[PDB]
């Protein structure tokens, strides 16, 4: 019995580790949230299938890696979903024949939150798979432990809803001018959501932003956020009903606020952060 | 709340193919296995196979391999099974289900199939009577035979309804692709020719 | 901060 | 694979006593047992996964137990609503396996069948479908045999055999066999005779 | 140190079922195929079936899936074998074996005879054998003991209580009439009968007797 | 199945020379291994795979084949090797066993010592009646024996038994017993035990009559 993945890593007879590498595509659903499905990713074989069968379980132990490492949910094996990390053995898989044969595991998340994420950086490890062989030949029991390593740079989602980028970029004509925000949230089934902004305000009625221009900074100007034409101070809740798998936009729009005295000519930069909440 | 509903009764030929499909609601259809059951007479459980329905993997129990076929239906939410070259020993209740824990969650409410040659018939109503005299001195026992139907099912009552007591009717049993049943009433011995002996037997398919 | 909004202008 | 064995196919009890059902695995699996209720209309549901463990709705009456290949469920007092069938299945390797099924009554006192005969109607005779036909009503308990006899010889022969389920108000069962002749055949014996005990 | 401790030997009459047991030590009980081996006396052997003891997998010899029952203990170290429904041809030895997973290792058990019959114990009965009117006119002389209808095996025959320690002669029993039967002879030079005397013992552990005669 | 066949049934052979045991089974096999059993003892293995010595046994068991018509040999016979030989294939089910093949020593011809005695008074008196004869250090094991009353061939009735070959001299024996009841035996005369040998080639005939002792 042995292993390898797709990109050709290999664990010989008797145990081992190995990295894997996988393209993340997460995805919010009703009940828990999909981080990787683990099939076509790696194949076992067996060496001897005329007269030893292997039996292969997923071994206690096995949990999330990296960032995180606190998060519980279930895993996909070979019929049912059983609690994550495992805190006990999962039932038997029987490898019967020398072509390879696909080890299928996925792995979800329970929700934690309203609209939360965690950031991946590439090549980062998210959950540590161990592999049980035993078979109906002798004593042998070997441990395979599988690394499973972002490819790429995604955020998982930790909450019931979700948003269209996690970072928007948005460029105001010259002063005076607004424009609006491309920002859209849903969620996976109906819920009372809402939310409200926090930054660093620079007025006593908090409702304009400090300008933090890296370089040649304009003096007595911030960001001020409009919705619907009305102003929302910083943290102040905004309701938006009930929200469902439409997409449903926020209507954000930035504008130019004066923070008092004389205006100058420079650049303009504010940082403003959204964070939904449950209502 | 989560409920897994199915399509109704299917009736095939022989030689012929079936699909029946399980409509999934209330959690997230992709998330969970989805696992098909079938219940012969004698009430014993077979246990198909089960369908990933975020990548299609199956695995089949090695008597239906080569004869079921599941597939899903990703968009509304729909499983399917599939059955080729029916014969007699088909004929079951097949049952759709959800696994959480290594057991099945949920279930549907089945499918029965009936795979059979015959054709619709019309029942054949005859009466039963005791002979020269009556088994006891106080209670009579009289019945009417229903027999030859097809399809299931008849419906029997006795003089409309109004003998709502002492009726025992018999689940059927089929002949020669013809099905049979009898049914039974008991009356006080001064009731009896002091009544009807008229039972009102139904047959929705030929509207009898 | 679930979503963070960067917002550039000038003044000319 | 692996073969589930119920102890017994059929239970006898009465309200509020405590009952038992048992299976066993010929094969060791690691827990991994579940039993479901089959009503007497045929909706299946599951009580208890993994040996232990409730379901949602399942009531507080049932609990479960066991290791190795013996495990056994438990009803700590029959009410009404608990009389159906009651099926173990193994998750610890594919194909999963169910057991066969354990049937629950309900205890009462024993009686005798009121066993009845009937000749061929007229319309029978007419179209020559002979049918003679023997009824056994409310009787105690549900096993029974029934042999038929023509001319004082016994007949083994076109005979169909059909039994309701336990009554609901008087909890005796009943039975009816029917013996299908041909004209021909009716009319060459002399008397018939429904034997059954 | 690897052993299989085998249990005693065991008579019954027909019509029973006998259990044996092969209790193991030195190796890891769960994990290993245990071998059935019959050999009927006179015979060669016979592989009769095996079991996993972890999982409790079987695999049994068409001839005798029927009448065999394998089944093995884990807490104990004991693999259990049932025979039922015995009938003569059910009397041989039976070894457990065990080596499929070592690597060039093998080890059996000590057997276990299993005589399956319907008769009872019984006291054997003891005769002396003479020559014809005289000698043979020869340095050497040969005389004998004959013994029959005794149960069960074994009886001891030796001559003039250990003495005569050659030219003996002690032929294994056979089977007649439900019973063992034994011949044995004695060669002496010194020309006894009628100048001396020999004395041939026969003990039967079974009946708790013994004999001694003289020809 | 796959039966394997083993023959001849017995081998002979002297010390110090070397002899070869030959197994051909009905279909071709993978692993054949060789087993050795001493009287009331339990077997042995010594070969496994065809070629490949298990632990502790000594470099004169070699083994060879392939497929079909194996074949075990030892070269230099040390006097413990004098036992019986089976050959097994596990490779497919059932496990089948050889008939099994015994080696003994051969040595210089010899002829039976022949005896015979009247049956015990003592018996008699109780009504039983036997009678024994006895043929003691002839080789080889080959051998028949036959009886006869009042000059008449009998052919029932005769229970035999036999030696394995002594350690010591290396010759056989031999016990042939004839059970007659009491009336049976009183009508008759003289007795008579009758041999032949397969080197020896002239029969031996001894004989009694009755009111001899
Ligand atoms: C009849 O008896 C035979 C004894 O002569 C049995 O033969 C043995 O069978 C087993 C299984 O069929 C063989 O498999 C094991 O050995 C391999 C190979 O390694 C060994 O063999 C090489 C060449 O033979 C040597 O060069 C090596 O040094 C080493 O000794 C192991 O690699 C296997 O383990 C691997 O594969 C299994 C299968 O998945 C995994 O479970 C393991 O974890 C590991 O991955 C086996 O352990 C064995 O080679 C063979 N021969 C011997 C001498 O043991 C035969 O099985 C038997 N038949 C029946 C039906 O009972």
């Amino acid at each position: 019995f042995a292993c390898k993945t797709a990109n050709g890593t290999a664990i010989p007879i008797g145990g081992g580790s190995a990295n894997v590498y996988v393209n993340l595509a997460p995805v919010v659903n009703v009940g828990q949230n999909l981080v990787v499905d683990l099939s076509t990713q790696i194949f076992c074989h067996n060496d001897y299938p005329e007269t030893i069968t292997d039996y292969v379980t997923l071994q206690r132990g096995s949990a999330y890696g990296g960032v995180l490492s606190n998060f519980s949910g279930t895993v996909k094996y070979s019929g049912s979903s059983y609690p994550f990390p495992t805190t006990s053995e999962t039932p038997r898989v029987v490898y019967n024949s020398r072509t390879d044969k696909p080890w299928p595991v996925a792995l979800y998340l329970t929700p934690v939150s309203s609209a939360g994420g965690v950031a991946i950086k590439a090549g980062s490890l998210i959950a540590v798979l161990i592999l049980r062989q035993t078979n109906n030949y002798n004593s042998d029991d070997f441990q395979f432990v599988w690394n499973i390593y972002a490819n790429n740079d995604v955020v998982v989602p930790t909450g019931g809803c979700d948003v269209s980028a996690r970072d928007v970029t948005v460029t105001l004509p010259d002063y005076p001018g607004s424009v609006p925000i491309p920002l859209t949230v849903y969620c996976a089934k109906s819920q009372n959501l809402g939310y409200y902004l926090s930054g660093t305000t620079a007025d006593a009625g908090n409702s304009i932003f400090t300008n933090t221009a890296s370089f040649s900074p304009a003096q007595g100007v911030g960001v001020q956020l409009t919705r619907n034409g009305t102003i929302i101070p910083a943290n102040n809740t905004v309701s938006l009903g009930a929200v469902g798998t439409s997409a449903v936009s926020l209507g954000l729009t930035a504008n130019y606020a004066r923070t008092g005295g004389q205006v100058t000519a420079g650049n303009v930069q504010s940082i403003i952060g959204v964070t939904f909440v449950y209502q | 709340e989560i409920q897994l509903q199915q399509s109704g009764p299917e009736r095939m030929k022989p030689g012929a193919s079936v699909k029946i499909s399980c409509k999934a609601s209330g959690y997230s259809f992709t998330t969970y296995y989805i696992h098909w059951v079938k219940q012969s007479h004698g009430r014993s459980l077979e246990w198909i196979g089960y369908i990933d329905p975020f990548n299609d993997d199956t695995n089949y129990n090695q008597k239906f391999k080569g004869k079921a076929t599941l597939t899903v239906d990703k968009s509304s939410s729909t499983a399917y099974m599939h059955l080729s070259s029916l014969t007699s020993e088909d004929s079951a209740v097949y049952y759709c289900a959800r696994s959480y824990y290594g057991s099945l969650d949920y279930w549907g409410q089945g499918t029965t199939l009936t795979v059979s040659s015959a054709k619709t018939t019309p029942p054949s109503v005859y009466p039963l009577a005791p002979g020269s005299a009556a088994q006891t001195n106080s209670m009579v026992t009289l019945g009417c035979l229903v027999k030859g139907y097809f399809p299931e099912p008849v419906t029997v009552t006795w003089n409309s309804g109004s003998l709502s007591s002492g009726v025992h009717t018999f689940p059927a049993v089929l002949q020669s692709d013809l099905y049979t049943l009898s049914s039974s009433v008991t009356v006080p011995s001064s009731t009896w020719p002091s009544e009807t002996v008229t039972c009102n037997v139904a047959h929705p398919a030929s509207s009898t | 901060a679930d979503v963070t909004i960067t917002v550039n202008g000038k003044v000319v | 694979d692996i073969q589930m064995t119920q102890t017994t196919s059929s239970l006898s009890a009465s309200l509020g006593d405590r009952v038992t059902i048992s299976c066993r695995a010929s094969q060791g699996v690691n827990n991994y047992l579940n039993w479901y209720q089959q009503k007497p209309d045929g909706s299946v549901k599951l009580l208890i996964y993994y040996t232990s463990n409730l379901h949602s709705g399942a009531p507080s009456r049932f609990s479960g137990s066991g290791s190795g290949t013996d495990y056994s469920l438990t009803i700590s007092n029959l009410e009404q609503e608990d009389i159906a069938t009651y099926f173990c299945q193994q998750a610890n390797m594919v194909p999963w396996t169910f057991g066969g099924g354990t049937k629950l009554e309900i205890k009462r006192a024993d009686a005798a069948p009121t066993v009845s005969i009937f000749p061929p109607s007229s319309e029978q005779l007419t179209s020559g479908g002979a049918s003679v036909v023997c009824f056994l009503n409310n009787f105690y308990p549900k096993d029974i045999n029934v042999k038929w006899k023509i001319d004082g010889s016994e007949r083994q022969n076109g005979v169909l055999n059909s039994w309701t389920d336990q009554d609901s108000k008087d909890s005796t069962y009943s039975m009816s066999s029917t013996l299908t002749l041909t004209k021909d055949e009716y009319e060459r014996h002399n008397s018939y005779t429904c034997e059954a005990r």
